[PDB]
């Protein structure tokens, strides 16, 4: 059972800087059988670099692996556009084989804050008894933000979803919906509705409401 | 060059049985070192590895899931076979199949995938709400409305908006689907400027989806600015 930690998770670089990614093993790996792969979200792996240092057939040169014993160490000098996606480093040393949880790069742009909207959930819908409450968070950065629910006041929890896009091809910014589901009773029982955001490029806290039936 | 393809039921109930097919073609199961395994990743998770079996038939397991995991190669039909017993929603996942070309290079060559849903619930299309700005206090910039794809399965929509003089929007909003029992959900929002919308007689745009189980298309109404 070799543990292999990745860090960090997430690295934010700007193109053309190097990148330097960890890979850390519970124990030694015999004989340095470690391997990086290389993902872009919808595809599937591709192998980067094996033994820990050599090269994979077809594969460019600013791709280095190096390191052995328990440290590992992919980077990445003249990061290019397309080296922005996800990494995963593997030992093969042993078999049960393992991976590690992988580190994404992304793009370093500056502060961004959100645009956000609130949306009550539609008459049809409720009929169904079933509601939902939306907030949208558009174009932002940096990744996080605080989304927090309030209903007459009360904060809410274990009844919100959240689904995040990933950064912008043309923005390098991120979007996200934060999804607020309740029974239709609970949610004729009340009558404010809130999302407050919380994000590095608000000065103060922006909150977002409607009142059920005023809209 | 080498080839690997993948194939298997994409939906399944639980306390079941999986089995995945990797079709592969361009060596046989031959030469030493040579293998090929299967590793799955669940949507927004990491690779995780469950199964390798090495040409002379040696096979090497993940305990955490073997005694439920089996390998197998027919040398005779190219295909190397996965069979996953008592299948959970945790099992939902993509699953790949790669081969190891000798004793360092591990995995060189990678399948593509197959996303395989386990649910307990059925093949359902969606069904549309729409989403209007209940905005105000400030509309400011432009207007923003959405639509609601919910309640289906398997994890496969696409969303494209049009206005009533029937052409085409700049909405780019896609949010990947969230999994609310059994059955998938999803956001389409746009923002249209404010402009536009405080004027024509257009009392609405459009949302179009076309899921594998019904191509729906609800209508959104603007919301009445100037
Ligand atoms: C559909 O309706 C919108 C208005 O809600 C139209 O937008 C205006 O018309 C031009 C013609 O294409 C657009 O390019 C501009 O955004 C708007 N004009 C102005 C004054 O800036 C939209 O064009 C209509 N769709 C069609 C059939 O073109």
């Amino acid at each position: 059972e070799i543990v292999l930690t990745q860090s960090p998770g997430t690295l934010s670089l700007s193109p053309g800087e190097r990148a330097t990614l960890s890979c850390r093993a519970s124990e030694t790996v015999s004989n340095d059988k470690v391997a990086w792969y290389q993902q872009k979200p919808g595809q599937a792996p591709r192998l980067l670099i094996y033994g820990a240092s050599s090269r994979a057939t077809g594969i460019p040169d600013r791709f280095s692996g190096s390191g052995s014993g328990t440290d590992f160490t992919l980077s990445i000098s003249g990061l290019e556009p397309e080296d922005f996606v996800v990494y995963y480093c593997q030992q093969y040393a042993s078999s049960p084989r393992t991976f590690g949880q992988g580190t994404k790069v992304e793009i370093k742009r500056t502060v961004a804050a959100p645009s956000v909207f609130i949306f009550p959930p539609s008459d049809e819908q409720l009929k169904s008894g079933t509601a939902s409450v939306v907030c949208l968070l558009n174009n932002f950065y940096p990744r996080e933000a605080k989304v927090q629910w309030k209903v007459d006041n009360a904060l809410q929890s274990g009844n919100s979803q959240e689904s995040v896009t990933e950064q912008d091809s043309k923005d390098s910014t991120y979007s996200l919906s934060s999804t607020l589901t309740l029974s239709k009773a609970d949610y004729e029982k009340h009558k404010v509705y809130a999302c407050e955001v919380t994000h590095q490029g608000l000065s103060s806290p922006v909150t977002k409401s409607f009142n059920r039936g005023e809209c | 060059q080498v080839t690997l393809k993948e194939s298997g039921p994409t939906l399944v109930k639980p306390t079941q049985t999986l089995t995945l097919t990797c079709t592969f073609s361009g060596f046989s199961l031959t030469t030493t070192g040579e293998g090929v395994g299967w590793i799955r990743q669940p949507p927004g998770k990491a690779l995780e590895f469950l199964a390798f079996i090495y040409w002379n038939d040696a096979k090497r397991y993940n305990p955490s899931l073997q005694s439920r995991l089996t390998i197998t190669k027919d040398a005779s039909k190219k295909q190397v076979v996965l069979t996953l017993t008592n299948l959970d929603p945790v099992d939902t996942a993509t699953y790949y199949c790669a081969r190891t070309s000798g004793w360092d290079i591990e995995f060189e060559y990678w399948g593509q995938g197959t996303l395989v849903t386990v649910s307990s619930g059925s093949a359902s299309a969606p069904t549309l709400f729409p989403l209007v700005s209940c905005e105000n206090s400030s509309p400011s910039s432009t207007v923003a409305v959405g639509c609601l794809a919910q309640d289906f399965l398997p994890d496969s929509i696409t969303f494209s908006w049009k206005y009533k003089n029937n052409s085409d929007i700049s909405s780019t909003r896609g949010f990947p689907s969230v999994l609310r029992g059994g059955k998938y959900a999803a956001t389409s929002q746009v923002l249209l400027p404010s402009k536009d919308v405080m004027q024509g007689t257009d009392e609405h745009v459009v949302c179009k989806v076309q899921h594998p189980n019904g191509n729906k298309e609800k209508d959104v109404p603007l919301p009445v600015v100037i």
